[PDB]
DNA sequence: ATTGTCATGGAATTTCGC
DNA sequence: GCGAAATTCCATGACACTACCTTCCCAGGAAACAGGTTTCACCAGCCAGGCCTTGAATGCAATTGTCTTACTAGGAATATTTGGACTTCCCCACCTACCATTCAGGTAACTTGATACAAACACAGCCC
């Protein structure tokens, strides 16, 4: 907590013995253990290699009920990834900030 | 916040020798890597039976020679009076004790 | 299984022949009831320490290293069988 | 600094079977060093019982075999049954 | 499965000072079990030297004191100087 | 890719007893937590001096009784012939050896 | 002085072709 | 309007710190072991005769045990003087934890090789 007051971090803690309170992290831990599960089928679990993959493979999975990348909702446009949108390249970046 | 009442594990087994102190003398003495939760309980009992059995016998020799406190002569003499306590400490010198009173009954005067 | 009268299996020459290895010329006839006594004391302090190892691993066979571990305990080390 | 000891835990046993009895300083150190020696015989035979059966774990079973080895005859009958009382009382609690 | 041993490393010493000499099977096991016993005397006295000086570290100094205790007289003069050759040769390498 | 020539640490010190095998019998025997890199070197030398000193003396008794191989009787007799080797193994029985030839020179015939 | 969630496949729904 | 196709929907499940522990199975093989038969040779049990060793009785000699005195050194108390063990604080090198790579050893096999044992005739050493 004494480091957290330096940054301006407002720490928030769940109610005890209630893992349902922490919402998304209990969901993405069911994503990370369904990405690293799928990569590591039929080999020794050398998962320290595959961690730069996971925060680039999950962060470009389209939310199938929001229809966006995590990259677009965080930044605004795709980075140099396979299968990246060109539908935003018909626009001006100086104005699509408020879009 | 506060927490519950800290009940010591020596009072949860009915002993007097500690189990918290014995359980860090099985993980800082390199005896093994894993030490069960019941092993320093069971060992603090056997340290407690044998600490009574000397002092039970050391209480009697203090009483039979009219003493309030137990000096090491009584510990010298409580050991080697009992047979099975002596076979445990058969190699062991006790400091400041001397020996038992003993004559081989051949040196008796003529 | 019970087979008695086998402290009397340590026969009268086989204690004399053990006496000759110690460098003993003349012996009495009353060592034979002393040697069988001192022998069974020594096997009631090894088998009693060996079986508590074999029971501890829940084995039914007191193996070769068990006895050596018992003789390790008393301070009389036996080489040649392991341990 | 701090010297850990078993001196306090003798008065909690001396005042159990002889409540009108003191004990001297130089006789405390014998019953102090009786404990530390009879500690590491039982531990140091339970330790070497861990390697002989290829386990990294000192259970409360291994202390029982390392008391039936060091204690002879009639002490090995009592100090076993004076431990399994203090375990069954312990585990039914908590 | 696998039984580790010191049997191979005897022929690499037997064929150093008596190159025309064999050795039987049941005499190998003595020089096998001579090693494992004289191993754990030196280790098991260097081990108890770690607790007596409150260190968690077996150095190559502590094996030297646990050979000047177990070996008597004239073996304690050679087996010390037959180790410090094999260390100074070792550390000048690598 | 490949790598360099694996030079064993027994050949980097001029010994014959291994140092790779000794260094995993100081970390799987629970002797301590940290084991220095020089300690199984120094211990494999002392295992190698004392393995010679018996077999040096066991070679002579094989030769003095016209034998090619060393049977345990020679190991029985190489020990207890040397004085300082005997004081190391003063408690130790060697299997299948018997004893030294000895008479107390009082039992000689008349 | 705190609170589920969200990828996912039938299955229902809407587009829409002409 | 039917069908095909493009799309939105929504009910749901799993993530939450995890390994042991027990008892039975399987299994192959092997471990010998416990069980048992078989036969031959040998070691143990049997008993007595002769001799030597032990026990006892003994007389005596010096060895040893006690008494007494002059005394030397031990111990304790002192001051002090001196010699150090451990607590302290900090940094670096060394050990470890790791994976990949490779080498060596153990098992294993087939062969080879060499020695020890068993047997026979004789020699030498010691004793009656």
């Amino acid at each position: 907590a004494e480091w957290a007051k330096e940054r301006g971090i407002h720490l928030e803690f769940s109610t005890p013995y209630h893992p349902q309170s922490s919402g998304k992290v209990e969901r993405k831990n069911s994503d990370i253990k369904r990405l690293l599960t799928k990569l590591l089928v039929g080999r020794p679990t050398k998962w320290y290699d595959l961690l730069p993959v996971v925060q680039l493979a999950l962060n470009n999975t389209y939310s199938p009920v929001l229809k966006y990348t995590p990259h677009q909702l965080l930044f605004g446009i795709d980075s140099n990834t396979p299968f990246a949108n060109q539908d935003t390249l018909d626009l001006t970046r100086e104005e699509e900030l408020s879009l | 916040k506060a927490r519950a009442k800290a009940k010591t594990r020596s009072s949860r087994a009915g002993l007097q020798f500690p189990v918290g102190r014995v359980h860090r003398l099985l993980r800082k003495g390199n005896y093994a890597e894993r030490v069960g939760a019941g092993a320093p309980v069971y060992l603090a009992a056997v340290l407690e039976y044998l600490t009574a059995e000397i002092l039970e016998l050391a209480g009697n020799a203090a009483r039979d020679n009219k003493k309030t406190r137990i000096i090491p002569r009584h510990l010298q003499l409580a050991i080697r009076n009992d047979e099975e306590l002596n076979k445990l400490l058969g190699k062991v010198t006790i400091a400041q004790g001397g020996v038992l009173p003993n004559i081989q009954a051949v040196l008796l005067p003529k | 299984k019970v087979l008695r009268d086998n402290i009397q299996g340590i026969t009268k020459p086989a204690i004399r022949r053990l006496a000759r290895r110690g460098g003993v010329k003349r012996i009495s006839g009353l060592i034979y009831e002393e040697t069988r006594g001192v022998l069974k004391v020594f096997l009631e302090n090894v088998i009693r320490d060996a079986v508590t190892y074999t029971e501890h691993a829940k084995r039914k066979t007191v193996t070769a290293m068990d006895v050596v571990y018992a003789l390790k305990r008393q301070g009389r080390t036996l080489y040649g069988f392991g341990g | 600094s701090r010297k850990e000891s078993y001196s306090v835990y003798v008065y909690k046993v001396l005042k159990q079977v002889h409540p009108d009895t003191g004990i001297s300083s130089k006789a405390m150190g014998i019953m102090n060093s009786f404990v530390n020696d009879i500690f590491e015989r039982i531990a140091g035979e339970a330790s070497r019982l861990a390697h002989y059966n290829k386990r990294s774990t000192i259970t409360s079973r291994e202390i029982q075999t390392a008391v039936r080895l060091l204690l002879p005859g009639e002490l090995a009958k009592h100090a076993v049954s004076e431990g399994t009382k203090a375990v069954t009382k312990y585990t039914s609690s908590k």
